[PDB]
């Protein structure tokens, strides 16, 4: 199989300069046209530059020439897009893609993707704070419960329950950047109110950038 | 550039149905179309390439088509899982342009959140703040409306809202509104509510609690 994979996105202040790579297996990139697309969080999908390695010519977006360079080394079959002059703008996920030649002159092979996140503000790892049952009144059918993982920079933060055993009606809620620049997010989960205290409930909160892992243990109150 | 505009937006079908979405080019960009899939958290992929020829492995029920400068996809037969956002795209010209998206969601019956509303935690409470939250469960459709109301007087812009994407096993969202105050203010009043308000809830139901550590 024919992959194509990137590699060295992260943080970065702005006005810093980045490399990202882009390895590609199964095809020579000789042969090919290679590109690298963006996508900002939420937004549609935008063209950055496109290389021929053969004879090396290169083609930019106007909001990149100049600041970005797009290259390849044949011989390590892996291409490079060199990003300097960064801006808050530049915070997109990074693929790179073939266009096929051979036929269908669209993108057929795309990598993962890389997050390049271009911020002055520093890694914070996340305040993971349980959000317990019985609120005022204890038991009755379905209960619900959770945890509340707050104010972390950058993203992702990952959450599993019981360590990866409660998958089950198992909700994590899209982070969502509160005013002071840091996200926030809630995994929740819905039990029966018979295991409430037979149970343990703990919640798996790992945020790779920090290097924190947090393990919070979720159990019920009164008032 | 050439600007390729897609319509609609977003759109709801039930399982079984024929739905279209439509690209139109800003220029004559003649047969340089593609047509991508990208489900969430996922890079695109592509299902057809020069207009309306399909791509190895697609399913038969994916078709596109050109008529002068307006490209179609037409998918026959709506399966649940095609759940995604469609783009085109003309590679006519450098830059290669894409068009905006089109969120095809599965339409379903009207079900009712249940509520549940979680009062702050005290280790949360010690660094002084006071985060309640309202937890809307599996619900259709999307659009609900959450209400703050502390001892009866309704809370304006201290409030966030983040919704779950479509479950796939049954077609719900669900979704958490999130007040979030200072532990000196949330110490000043009584009754913390989340007033619910949804299509398939017959009357607003109200979960509330009483503060405190009590």
């Amino acid at each position: 199989e024919v992959q194509l994979v990137e590699s060295g996105g992260g943080l970065v202040q702005p006005g810093g300069s980045l490399r990202l790579s882009c390895a590609a297996s199964g095809f020579n990139i000789k042969d090919t046209y290679i590109h690298w697309v963006r996508q900002a969080p939420g937004k549609g999908l935008e063209w950055v530059a496109r290389i021929y390695p053969t004879n090396g010519y290169t083609r930019y977006a106007d909001s990149v020439k100049g600041r970005f360079t797009i290259s390849a080394d044949t011989s390590k079959n892996t291409l490079y897009l060199q990003m300097n002059s960064l801006r808050a703008e530049d915070t997109a996920v990074y693929y790179c893609s073939r266009w096929g030649g051979d036929g269908f002159y669209a993108m057929d092979v795309w990598g993962q993707g890389t997050l390049v996140t271009v911020s002055s503000a520093s890694t914070k790892g996340p305040s993971v704070f349980p959000l317990a049952p019985s609120s005022k009144s204890t038991s009755g059918g379905t209960a619900a419960l959770g945890c509340l993982v707050k104010d972390y920079f950058p993203e992702p933060v990952t959450v599993s329950w019981n360590s990866g055993a409660l998958t089950s009606g198992v909700h994590t809620f899209p982070a969502v950047l509160q005013s002071s620049g840091l996200y926030s997010l809630s995994s929740v989960v819905t039990v029966p109110s018979s295991s409430l205290g037979t149970q343990t409930y703990i919640c798996n909160v790992n945020h790779k950038p920090s290097n924190t892992k947090v393990d919070k243990k979720v159990e019920p109150k009164s008032c | 550039d050439i600007q390729m505009t897609q319509s609609p937006s977003s759109l709801s079908a039930s399982v079984g149905d024929r739905v279209t979405i439509t690209c139109r080019a800003s220029q004559d960009v003649n047969t340089a179309v593609a047509w991508y899939q990208q489900k969430p958290g996922k890079a695109p992929k592509l299902l057809i390439y020069s207009a309306s020829f399909l791509e190895s492995g697609v399913p038969s029920r994916f078709s596109g088509s050109r008529s002068g400068t307006d490209f179609t996809l037409t998918i026959s037969s709506l399966q649940p899982e095609d759940f995604a956002t469609y783009y085109c795209q003309q590679h006519y010209t450098t830059p290669p342009t894409f068009g905006q998206g089109t969120k095809v969601e599965i339409k379903r019956t009207v079900a009712a959140p249940s509520v549940f509303i979680f009062p702050p935690s005290d280790e949360q409470l010690k660094s002084g703040t006071a985060s309640v939250v309202c937890l809307l469960n599996n619900f259709y459709p999307r659009e609900a409306k959450v209400q703050w109301k502390v001892d009866n007087a309704l809370q304006s812009g201290n409030s966030q809202e983040s919704v779950t994407e479509q479950d796939s096993k049954d077609s719900t969202y669900s979704l958490s509104s999130t007040l979030t105050l200072s532990k000196a203010d949330y110490e000043k009043h009584k009754v913390y509510a989340c007033e619910v308000t949804h299509q398939g809830l017959s009357s607003p139901v109200t979960k509330s609690f009483n503060r405190g550590e009590c």
